[PDB]
Formats: structure tokens, C-alpha cells, sequence
């Protein structure tokens, strides 16, 4: 009758009735994206409501059970993860007005469209800009989306951010940003908790280490940008914004077809393959199952097969349709896709398979501690699946790749600029985002300020100037869809090096030499079992030690980054030392 | 506590976890027994078997 | 491990003492196997026997 | 991933390794010491700096499993041993100054000389009482050897603090003292400020009785120089028969209590039974044995070598006991048949019995608890078998042979020549080498302060101060070199706490050097279960098991003098009692 005991018959009753609702509402929630009807809205609102409000009772409950007494530790973390209070602690009117102004946010976001020289900029302006070769057309866009629809956020934006650290206060931490890092916390262990401000020296530092292949690879960018249009472009000052083709910042894939090594040089891609020999698109899946199953995971279930809708709704039911990876919960795994035969959904169907790899053995724990070591650590381990599908060795075993294709050093250049550009180019505009919006819910920087630090971070971090000065009432960070919502960007940072720090910590289990990109984990069954050392203790476990236990490190290293890009670090070095290396944040199309 | 061999209890009482007195449903009070939900849609180990 | 009754062990594969492979010897990378060094001026318990 | 496991496995590699190369290592030197010859020498160097070498790179590799995460106090004490960087933290150029130092220094106190100076300048101060003579050999030396050694005293103790700073001590001092201070420990640990204290507190509380024995020996220098001891002032150092101030033994001549009352001996008992090298140990032996000592095996018998080999293969005739390691322990002597020889036999066996006991744990803690427990244990012995008891026990001692109080007296007095008049004197000698090292006087008034605390602490002087050219205190062999007085202190302390608890074994009413601690068994027993302890637990708890403290115990070395501070008393009524530091030999 004592705190802990009372606190394990409580969490037993909570899992059990929370495999139920969640269900109930996971069940609502896919049908309703394979299915649009008022009925499935219904059972979505309905089923969803319910669960909402049983966790809030059940949150209640749990505050009676104090954490300081329980000796147990797994209800302890349990609880922990429960305790929070949330809204509960935050005024009515101020969790009413945070309600109204997160769904307002996300509306204008996803409603407001930049009317042509109207379209919305997610995804039309954005492809446009990939695709356009005027860069007028570029710095246009910008310039158009910050008039139309930045000036509806911005004042929402601030109040916004606000309203979000009220409820920061009453959840007991500095800003909303501060609890975003908090997310990261641990306790009760030996020797393995990080701070939040830990968290942000270790990005810091580990930035530091990053520095000498962002700088190679971005000297090698900003020189080639700068051929594609010499009379706009400075050779010693940096790149304009407009010039990313991302409205965004996150993406530098739109810069690619203007960085490329070589115009005659392909990239791997086998879609031809699966197309003249004539492979399903669930053909191309059930491969992949066969990569896992040969890794040395669990077998996917007949339930998955069975339940699974992975072709494309079409015509048939009204539907929403993208990839995604679902655990309904009580042994209920399934993916939702729009599957096609080509390269491109076969590294996706890695991807989200793995995300059932890992529901598959979260599924060991319990419900409210069904989940990953941390956030960023599902993407991560679907970026692992991603890796190893594309590595020429996979493809070519498989079949999907010729079986007379041979290595071509500068083919495997082209490669790994596209993914270091895609993958490297984001990780500091990902930084200073995050960075931003800490110092923006933390309220050191003045409302006003706030446009001048964002263009001077994309400048002195990135070497992305704005062609176009804007005033307060315009707001740059709010063209993301994560900004205007509710959204932590550390995760996209630390997804990508624990992504790294696997590759190597299962290459070395693997045993395989070379590249860390031309490493692969096909077979490697000790790779296998060592990752399924991992995935069965999910977030049960300290994230911190959970890691620790495959890469043998107290915190991640950049060492596999390198090691990846190795072939291109050279070549970039190569180029580099002819090219100018750095960038001048003093030129500006403005100026 | 644990049922003897062979020992079939059919209490539907209700357990209070604490010392405090309970009557019916509370806080600290749950009915001993739950539901299985057994639906055609769920994992092999979640089916129901006869 | 432990070696069971009557099992012998040829191997002198090198224990990692850390969470990673190692090859050869190494601060936390040790070799399982260590010679004798038998001299005529040392004590009963440390004197080589048949 | 546990620094535990892997500090165990790490440190079960380096006992192997440590016991093979400690072997190689002392054994060379065993062979130099045994037969001095260049090829000995060079096996000599080179297995030290081998054996060096694997310990400056287990240091390195220790370092890397930090001692707060070490769950086992034996792992950890382990680590600690290895981690402490010593000579390694230095900077290379300091190093290569402190060491040009060293040898420089040592090469200085051999180059000088009384105008050689062993051991003929002892010998001419301690064979004649004419004042004069004993004056001019006095400062004929050190005006020779101190103006040299000064300069690089200086620049050593410096570099030495320097040494100790980079290892997180405050001075080199204090670095001594983090040799001395129990750690690896949870609970028991003891500041170095502390131990410093204990050590001082414990020398005032013996000193009441100490001044009883200086102003008796004072009236007896009084009979030999009327003309110039004052009553009152400061003794000359110089008629104590000892250039360096050690000992007051050469006195003994002229302060013996009773002249009729001959020492008790029985060495003319092993003349006529002509007692070789090898059976004066081995009748120790019997005594040890009985005692409850372990027994020492046949492979030191015969790898040992207590007898001067001669002039074709030279020994170093300086009675030492050698721990080789894996089982070979040797003891290297020159023995003569006299009782200087039988005691130190038994000293050395001591000695050799602690290295013994220690082999058995782990190489890192085959080592004493304290430095000074291996000569405690050794003069324990020597003390035992001096015991009148003893000697008629073993039947050298006539059969009608009889003791009185006045004889023990006579012997008593050599003792307290022995250690009553060291005790302030070391003691003063280490707490100014801590007052060098800690920075406390300046440089040029280092001799000024040895001068003043001499006058108050020690109450002998020296016949004439010193100029601030001259350092005198750095002629003395271990002043010059790299080492701690404070073991010396310490070791007589930690050999009274031994033998009262022996003494209390014995259950014997009576005086400390009266009660016969020779068999008891059990006795011998537990002290070899205090030897085995090694560094794994340390000495501090060794010493509150003996005698129920942490703290030093003055009881036992009064109640071992008390018939001769009685004696003292007796004749402290007519002399004057105390010093004054007002008046000097010279003024
Ligand atoms: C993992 O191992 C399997 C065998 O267990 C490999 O499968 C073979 O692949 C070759 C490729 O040319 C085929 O010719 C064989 O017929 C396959 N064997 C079977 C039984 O299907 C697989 O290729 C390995 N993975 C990789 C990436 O090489
Ligand atoms: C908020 O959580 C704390 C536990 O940290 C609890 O004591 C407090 O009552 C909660 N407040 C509300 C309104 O739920
Ligand atoms: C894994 O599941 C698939 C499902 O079709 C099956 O064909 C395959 O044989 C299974 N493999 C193992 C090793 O169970
Ligand atoms: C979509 O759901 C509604 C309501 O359940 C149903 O009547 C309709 O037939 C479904 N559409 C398809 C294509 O099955
Ligand atoms: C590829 O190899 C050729 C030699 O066969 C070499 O000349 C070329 O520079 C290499 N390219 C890269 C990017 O390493
Ligand atoms: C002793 O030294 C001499 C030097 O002449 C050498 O020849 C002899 O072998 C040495 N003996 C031993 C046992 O080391
Ligand atoms: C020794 O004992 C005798 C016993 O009568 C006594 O007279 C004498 O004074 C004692 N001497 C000393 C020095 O205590």
C-alpha cells in the first residue's frame, strides 16, 4: 500500500485500457487517411478526445505516486514520462489562446498561397524554384512569399512564441525551448545524464568538428553556384538565399543540378532495372524483407502483410496518401504508402519497414514507454535501412543494379555530393534554426531583433544571405511548416549523427573495409543481433546508455561523417585547394 | 495473492491499492478483472485462442 | 567463459575489453594468454612443477 | 564498458608484468651489491631503466579508468598507485636541471672532506673529547662540502615544489605526506595537514621527559668542559661524536649512570661458540619462529650471503634484506661475531620478513603499509632478543647471571642517547626541510631559521653558526638526497606502538624494555597478519589495531624510559633544567 506498489497496479491498468483507446483512435486515424468520409472524421474526433481525456485523468492520478520515493526505477521512468503536466498548470484562457493560435498558425501556413509573378509554397513554389534555372524567378519567390504570407504570421509568430513559454513556466523550465531540450534528460543513472545546456555544447563542439567538410563542400557549392551565374554571384562573397531552391533553408537538394561533378556523370539508379524486369512495387518490398530477415532482425508478420495498404488509393477512396510507418498498437504494425516501381520508394519502403522493425520490438515494453531511446532515433534507424539500399553492393546482389556494373570512383563522387549536399548541407541550417528559435522563446533577442539574428545567423552560419532586406512585420523562419507548428528541430541533428555513429558501430560488427559508404549490413548477422540488442529496450532504457551499448561511446562522434564522404572530402579538398575557401558575410545583393 | 492447483475464484470484488477504505470504484480502487479486446485486425499473440 | 570438465582451449584470440573490435593488443585490447618464467631462485610456490 | 572490469583486467596485466621485470630488476642489483664489477653494473642500469620504463607506461595506460568510478578499494588503491605521475609531470628541462641536481649534489658530499670524510670524520669527533679537535673537524668540513651543495640544495627544493604543484600538491612536502596519507580508502582518510599536526603534538607531549635527559647529559658535558657548557644555554653539537646532529650516542662514554654496572652481553657466549654469518640467522630464526614469524624457506639460505666474500669478489658490506620477488628473497651482510651484528641480523630479518608477508597480494600493494613499519618490525626483533629475558632464555647468557634495575639503567641510557636524543633532532630536520619545500622562509634565511628552531626544538647547536653561504643541514647523506625524515620520527613511534601490543601479549608486569615478548605465538601471529595487510589496508588502522588510536601513542616510549627518566629525575634535582635560546657556544 505504499507509493510504489500502488504505482505498479496503476500503470499495469493504464497500459492495458491505453492499449485499448490508443487503438481505438490509431484505428480511426488510418482509416480515415485510406478512407475520407464524415464518419471516419467522427470516430478520429471521438476516439481521439477520449484518449486525450483519459491521459489527462490518468496524468492526474499519477501525480499522487511521487517519483522521489519509488525504489522500482521502471515505473519510476514510467511515471516520468506521465507526470508531466502539460496544459494543467497553464491558465484557461492562455491554453485556450495556445490551442487557437497553434491551429491558426499551422491554417495560414497550409492555406495561404504566394500569388504568381495563386500558389501554395509547399510543395508547388518550392518545386518550381528546384526546377527553374532563372534565379530572378528565385529571389522573386522569396521576395513574393515574405509579402503575402510572412506578414500573416509574424504577429502570430510572436504571440505564438509567448504563449508557449507561459506554458514552459508552468511546466517548470526557462522557455519552450529549454523544454524542447528537455526531452533529452535523464536521471538515475551512472554517470549518463546530459543538461540542455550540455545538449547545446555538444552541438556547438560537434559543429566544430563538422566545420572542415561544411566548409570544403560548401566552398565547393558556393563555386559552382557562382559559375552557373558570374555576373550576380561574387566569388569571394557568399550565396544568396533565393539561389537554394528552398523556400525553407532545410533542403539543398535544389542546388545539386547545378553542382554536379560531372554533366555526363550518372548517379546510381535502378528503376529501369525494376521496370524491364518487370518487378511489382510489393516485389521490391518483399526484397526488402528479405534484407531484413538476412540481416539477422525479426520476420515481418502475416499481420503486416494482411493489414497493410501499400499501393496507391487512387481513384477508388477519397485518401490521403504519403509514406509513413504505423504501430496501432497490441501487435497492429502497418504501412501506409503510394508505392511505385522506382529507386526512390524502394529506399522509402526501407525506411518505413525498419519503423517497423523497431514498433515490432518496442512492442516488449510497456505501452507509455513504447517508443524510442529518444526522439530523433526513428528516422535515424530508417536512414540506416535507407543507407544500406543504396549502397551499390545491396542493389547488385540483389539484382536491382546490373550484375556487370563496376565501381567508378567518380560515379561514387557524384553520389556522395548529392547525399553530402542533402544530408551536410542542412545540418548547420538545422543548428541555427534551433539555435534561433531557443534564444527567440528564451526572450534574450527583442521582438524586432529577432529579423536582423535570423538574417545574420544564415550569413555568418551558412553562408546564405537574403537578396532581399525585410522589416519585422515579415518573417523568414515561419516559411517552414515546423516553425509555424509545434516542432523541436534538435531531432533532425541528432537523428542524422546517431544515422552516422550506427553506419559505423554495425559496419564494425559487420566486418566489412573500404568507404564507411561502400560498408554495408546486408547479412552481418552480428550486426544484426547487436542492433537487436538496442531495439528491444526502446525508451525503457536511457537513450545516452542505449546508444552506448552499440557505439561504444559516451556521447556521438562526426568521425563516421568523414568517413562516409571520405572519397568526396578528398576530392573537395582536392578542388579546394585552387578554389577560394570561406565565405565573406559583408556581400550582399542588397548591398 | 496466487490461486492454489485447480483453484477457480470468481470475485468480483472490488481491490483498493492503499490502506484508506474504498467502496466501489476510485482513485485506488479497480475492479479485479479486465476484457480482452480480440479483434480480426490484431498481432498473432493478441488473437484470441480457444 | 569458463571451460567445462575435461574441455580443452587451443585459441589465443585477443579480448576486447571495451565495446568494440580490436586488432592486435591495445590499452583495453588484451591477449587471453601470458608466458612462465621460471627461474632456480624462486620460492616452492612459484617453482615450476610436472 | 565498466571501468571496474576493466581496470581489473588491466591491473591483473600489470602484476604479471610488474613481477617479472621486478625481478630482472633486483636481481641486477642484488648482483652489483653482492659482486661489484662494471658487467653487474651494466645489468644493474639497465633492468632499472627497464623496469622504469613498463611503469611510466602503466601509469599512462591507469590513468585512463578514473579512480570515483572503482567499486572494489582494492582495484582502486591499485589504480592509485599507478595514476600518481611522480617524475613524469615535470617539464623536460626542469627534469633534466633536477636531476643534473641530484647527481651533482650526491657527487658533492663524496667529493668533500674533513682536511676522506667516511667514516673517519665520525671517527675522529666520536674517539676523542678534546674540545678543540672535535671544533676544527666540525668546520673543517662543512667548510668545504656546504658552499657547493647550498646553490643546488636551493635550486632542487624548488624544483622539486615545482614537481609537486603539477601533481595537485601544494609543495613537495606536501607530496610526501600524499605518499604517507592513507588513500584508496572510503572513511578513513586522513589530511596531510593532520599528519603533520599528529607528528607535532606528539613530540611535545614526549618532550617534558626529554628535557630531564638533556639536562642531565647537559651536567655531564658540564664535568667534561667546565670551562665552556652553560648550564643554562645550548650544548655544542659537536661533542656529540656525530658531524650531522643524528645521534647522541657517542656520549654514552662519559653519561653512564652507573660505571660499575657492565651491559648485559652474551657475545662472549658466541665467541666461544664462534656463531657463523649462517648461524647467528639461523638461531634468529628459532627465535622468529617461536615467535609465531613466518619461517624463512631453504632458497634464501642458500641464495643468500651473510659473510664477507673477500677481495675477489667484493660485496657492499651495508646489511640490507632484498625482495627480489617470485619467491627470491635474499638478505645482503658483512656478519662479524658481535652483538652489533646479532641485532642487526635480527633487523634485517625483520625487514625481510615484512617484504615476505607483503608478496602475497597483488604486485601494486607488495609494498609495506608504511615505510616505516619494515624497520619498526626489524628493531621489534632486535629490541626483543636485546630483552635480558630473552638472552638467558635461549641459555647464551650465564646461568648465573643476574639483572638489576641499575644495569637496565646503564642500558636504557644508551637507548635514549639512541633515540631520545634523535627524536627532537630529526624531527627538527624534517620540519625544516618541510619549511624549505613549503616556501615558508625565504632562500637566504633558510639557515637562520635552522639556527632558531635548533636552539628551541633540538637545545644543541652548532659550535659556531653558519654563514648564509654554507648550508649546513645539506651535508648530511639524506638531506643532500630526495628524502622524508618523517618515517624516521614515525618508524620509532610505530615500533613502541608494535611492542606495547606485544608487550601486552606477553602480559608482563613492568617496564616496556623489561617484558619478555620472545614465543607468544600468537603474538608473532597477528604481526604477520599486520605484515601481510601490506598496502591494502592501510598503516593507519594497523596502528589503531596495536593500540586502540589513530593517533601516535606517547605512552609506550615513556613507560620503556620511565626507569631511566626516573634515574633523570634523581639528578635533574641538582642540574638546572630547560634551554634557553639566548646563549650559544659561540657567544
Ligand atoms: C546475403 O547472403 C545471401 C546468401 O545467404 C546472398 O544471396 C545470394 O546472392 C547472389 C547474388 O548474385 C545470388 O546469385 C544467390 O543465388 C543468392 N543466394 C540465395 C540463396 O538467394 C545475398 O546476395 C547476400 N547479400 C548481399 C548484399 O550480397
Ligand atoms: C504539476 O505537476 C506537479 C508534479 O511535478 C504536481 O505536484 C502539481 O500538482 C501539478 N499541477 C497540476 C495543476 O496538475
Ligand atoms: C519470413 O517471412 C516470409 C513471409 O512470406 C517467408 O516467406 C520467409 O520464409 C520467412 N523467413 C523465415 C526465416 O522465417
Ligand atoms: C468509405 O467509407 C464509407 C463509410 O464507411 C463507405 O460507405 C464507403 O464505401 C467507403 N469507400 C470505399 C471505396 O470503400
Ligand atoms: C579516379 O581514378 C583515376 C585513376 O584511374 C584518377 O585519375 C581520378 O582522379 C580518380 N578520381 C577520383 C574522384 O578519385
Ligand atoms: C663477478 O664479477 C666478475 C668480474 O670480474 C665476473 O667475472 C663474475 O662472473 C661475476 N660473478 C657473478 C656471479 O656475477
Ligand atoms: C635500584 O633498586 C634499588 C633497590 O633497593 C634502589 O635502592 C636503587 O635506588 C635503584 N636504582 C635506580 C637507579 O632506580
Amino acid at each position: 500500500s505504499t507509493i510504489e506498489e500502488q504505482a505498479k497496479t496503476f500503470l499495469d491498468k493504464f497500459n492495458h485500457e491505453a492499449e485499448d483507446l490508443f487503438y481505438q483512435s490509431s484505428l480511426a486515424s488510418w482509416n480515415y487517411n485510406t478512407n475520407i468520409t464524415e464518419e471516419n472524421v467522427q470516430n478520429m474526433n471521438n476516439a481521439g478526445d477520449k484518449w486525450s481525456a483519459f491521459l489527462k485523468e490518468q496524468s492526474t492520478l499519477a501525480q499522487m505516486y511521487p517519483l522521489q520515493e519509488i525504489q522500482n526505477l521502471t515505473v519510476k521512468l514510467q511515471l516520468q514520462a506521465l507526470q508531466q503536466n502539460g496544459s494543467s498548470v497553464l491558465s484557461e484562457d492562455k491554453s485556450k489562446r495556445l490551442n487557437t493560435i497553434l491551429n491558426t498558425m499551422s491554417t495560414i501556413y497550409s492555406t495561404g498561397k504566394v500569388c504568381n509573378p495563386c500558389l501554395l509554397l509547399e510543395p508547388g513554389l518550392n518545386e518550381i524554384m528546384a526546377n527553374s534555372l532563372d534565379y530572378n524567378e528565385r529571389l522573386w519567390a522569396w521576395e513574393s512569399w515574405r509579402s503575402e504570407v510572412g506578414k500573416q504570421l509574424r504577429p502570430l509568430y510572436e504571440e505564438y512564441v509567448v504563449l508557449k513559454n507561459e506554458m514552459a513556466r508552468a511546466n517548470h523550465y526557462e522557455d519552450y525551448g529549454d523544454y524542447w531540450r528537455g526531452d533529452y534528460e535523464v536521471n538515475g543513472v551512472d554517470g549518463y545524464d546530459y543538461s540542455r545546456g550540455q545538449l547545446i555544447e555538444d552541438v556547438e563542439h560537434t559543429f566544430e568538428e563538422i566545420k572542415p567538410l561544411y566548409e570544403h563542400l560548401h566552398a565547393y557549392v558556393r563555386a559552382k553556384l557562382m559559375n552557373a551565374y558570374p555576373s550576380y554571384i561574387s566569388p569571394i562573397g557568399c550565396l544568396p538565399a533565393h539561389l537554394l531552391g528552398d523556400m525553407w533553408g532545410r533542403f539543398w537538394t535544389n542546388l545539386y543540378s547545378l553542382t554536379v561533378p560531372f554533366g555526363q556523370k550518372p548517379n546510381i539508379d535502378v528503376t529501369d532495372a525494376m521496370v524491364d524486369q518487370a518487378w511489382d512495387a510489393q516485389r521490391i518490398f518483399k526484397e526488402a524483407e528479405k534484407f531484413f530477415v538476412s540481416v539477422g532482425l525479426p520476420n515481418m508478420t502475416q499481420g503486416f502483410w494482411e493489414n497493410s495498404m501499400l499501393t496507391d488509393p487512387g481513384n477508388v477512396q477519397k485518401a490521403v496518401c504519403h509514406p509513413t510507418a504505423w504501430d496501432l498498437g497490441k501487435g497492429d504494425f502497418r504501412i501506409l504508402m503510394c508505392t511505385k516501381v522506382t529507386m526512390d520508394d524502394f529506399l522509402t519502403a526501407h525506411h518505413e519497414m525498419g519503423h517497423i522493425q523497431y514498433d515490432m520490438a518496442y512492442a516488449a515494453q510497456p505501452f507509455l514507454l513504447r517508443n524510442g531511446a529518444n526522439e530523433g532515433f526513428h528516422e535515424a534507424v530508417g536512414e540506416i535501412m535507407s543507407l544500406s539500399a543504396a549502397t551499390p553492393k545491396h542493389l547488385k546482389s540483389i539484382g536491382l543494379l546490373s550484375p556487370d556494373f563496376q565501381e567508378d570512383n567518380e560515379t561514387e563522387i557524384n553520389f556522395l555530393l548529392k547525399q553530402a549536399l542533402t544530408i551536410v548541407g542542412t545540418l548547420p541550417f538545422t543548428y541555427m534554426l534551433e539555435k534561433w528559435r531557443w534564444m527567440v522563446f528564451k526572450g534574450e533577442i527583442p521582438k524586432d531583433q529577432w529579423m536582423k539574428k535570423w538574417w545574420e545567423m544564415k550569413r555568418e552560419i551558412v553562408g546564405v544571405v537574403e537578396p532581399v532586406p525585410h522589416d519585422e512585420t515579415y518573417c523568414d523562419p515561419a516559411s517552414l511548416f515546423h516553425v509555424s507548428n509545434d516542432y523541436s528541430f534538435i531531432r533532425y541533428y541528432t537523428r542524422t549523427l546517431y544515422q552516422f555513429q550506427f553506419q559505423e558501430a554495425l559496419c564494425q560488427a559487420a566486418k566489412h573495409e573500404g568507404p564507411l559508404h561502400k560498408c554495408d549490413i546486408s547479412n552481418s548477422t552480428e550486426a544484426g543481433q547487436k542492433l537487436f540488442n538496442m531495439l528491444r529496450l526502446g525508451k525503457s532504457e536511457p537513450w545516452t546508455l542505449a546508444l552506448e551499448n552499440v557505439v561504444g561511446a559516451k556521447n556521438m562522434n562526426v568521425r563516421p561523417l568523414l568517413n562516409y564522404f571520405e572519397p568526396l572530402f578528398t576530392w573537395l579538398k582536392d578542388q579546394n585547394k585552387n578554389s577560394f575557401v570561406g565565405w565573406s558575410t559583408d556581400w550582399s545583393p542588397y548591398a | 495473492s496466487k490461486l492454489k492447483p485447480f483453484e477457480r475464484d470468481i470475485s468480483t470484488e472490488i481491490y483498493q491499492a492503499g490502506n484508506k477504505p474504498c467502496k466501489g470504484k476510485g482513485p485506488n480502487c479497480y475492479f479485479p478483472l479486465e476484457s480482452y479486446g480480440f479483434r480480426p485486425t490484431y498481432g498473432v499473440g493478441h488473437q484470441p485462442y480457444r
